[PDB]
């Protein structure tokens, strides 16, 4: 198992702590998103969890199929996206040169 | 954990029924 | 505070991508013989199996012979939702 | 301040996508039909021949069945590196 | 012509505008690249426009080959992101529901 | 403008030679 692949694991075992807990055992509805959210993306989410309807127009967004619960395959574009813009604050107002990182989202 | 087999139906509807 | 272990992974994928983006060259474009050893040592068989050169095909979108953080999230998110659907075999 | 004609074709990039994605359903989502229409619509014929199926597979990187923003953009990037080339004909 | 179809020649007609200036006449140095973006992102970019060194960090990241030339291969990712970005701002903050744009980047 | 034949060479390599 490779750091990705571990990484990956660990995006996966979240997904399903949450999902088998109410309705669907394979996707996340409203309340296992707040859930979720609130705990494991405690820091890189923290403005936006003090605002449930934020929280709610997120997961309105992610669900792609409109079908009020998210998927898998749903959820890994937040996982993308909330990746991506970690990247993006290490180099906020980066002058350069070369390459460094500051503290990435939630620090 | 190694998530293999979990057993439980896998979501499939990836389309719109709206 | 202390990142939870889903926060931890996500900005571990940062630190994946730069191990082979930080080579040579841009500091972020994984080149195509980098994206080999990328390949080869992060990921599995079955996404492997598919050969590097395919990969790099498919993920360099803008063709500039390179691939940048954004084309590795493509990499990234098609890995996850193979990674997950062979949890369900 | 009144925007630049480069920075007004950026957001109408953002408008034609919504064009699409507002027809049904999830706001930013356009499902296989409307991505169609938008090919048919929106794009040159060397991007037609593709196929619209084709493109949805290719642009569809999370296989949910729709093309999201994102995935959009991957599309107007091959389409803009395309019509430069085009350009040096 | 459709309206993407003419927002992409709108894409390739303003580098061109400043490629062909020196150099490489289908490439974007350092000074071409500058005057462009003072230019014709002058909006989009207006906080960045303030610091040389921004611009110049800019570039670098995207001088995907490392050859300090942009190529037109290399410009559209800037492009991409600044649609991708001013999409994102139409958005900030949103609590829903439904769909809704505020004003995009530069505004 | 439609940008066709603008007669100047295009930029082609598209590949690290440093
Ligand atoms: C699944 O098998 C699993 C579940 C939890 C952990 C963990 O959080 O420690 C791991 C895992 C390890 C298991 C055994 C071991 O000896 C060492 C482990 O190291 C790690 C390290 C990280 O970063 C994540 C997970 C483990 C495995
Ligand atoms: C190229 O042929 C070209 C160059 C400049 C313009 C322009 O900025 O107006 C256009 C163009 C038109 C040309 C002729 C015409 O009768 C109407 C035009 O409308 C537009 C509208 C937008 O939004 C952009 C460009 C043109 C064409
Ligand atoms: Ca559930
Ligand atoms: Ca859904
Ligand atoms: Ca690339
Ligand atoms: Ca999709
Ligand atoms: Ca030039
Ligand atoms: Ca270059
Ligand atoms: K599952
Ligand atoms: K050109
Ligand atoms: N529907
Ligand atoms: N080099
Ligand atoms: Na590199
Ligand atoms: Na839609
Ligand atoms: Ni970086
Ligand atoms: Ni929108």
């Amino acid at each position: 198992m490779s750091q990705l692949e571990r990484n990956i694991e660990t995006i996966i075992n979240t997904f399903h702590q949450y999902s088998v807990k109410l309705g669907h055992p394979d996707t996340l509805n409203q309340g296992e998103f707040k859930e979720l959210v609130r705990k494991d993306l405690q820091n890189f989410l923290k403005k936006e969890n003090k605002n449930e309807k934020v929280i709610e127009h997120i997961m309105e967004d992610l669900d792609t199929n409109a079908d009020k619960q998210l998927s898998f395959e749903e959820f890994i574009m937040l996982m993308a996206r909330l990746t991506w813009a970690s990247h993006e604050k290490m180099h906020e107002g980066d002058e350069g040169p070369g390459h460094h990182h500051k503290p990435g989202l939630g620090e | 954990r190694s998530p293999e087999s979990v057993a439980f139906p896998m979501f499939q509807s990836h389309w719109y029924s709206g | 505070p202390m990142l939870t272990e889903l926060e931890k992974a996500l900005n571990s994928i940062i630190d994946v991508y730069h191990k082979y983006s930080l080579i040579k060259g841009n500091f972020h474009a994984v080149y195509r013989d980098d994206l080999k050893k990328l390949l080869e040592t992060e990921s599995p068989q079955y996404i492997r199996k598919k050969g590097a050169d395919v990969w790099f095909k498919e993920l360099d979108i803008n063709t500039d012979g390179a691939v940048n953080f954004q084309e590795f999230l493509i990499l990234v998110i098609k890995m996850g939702v193979a990674a997950h659907k062979k949890s369900h075999e």
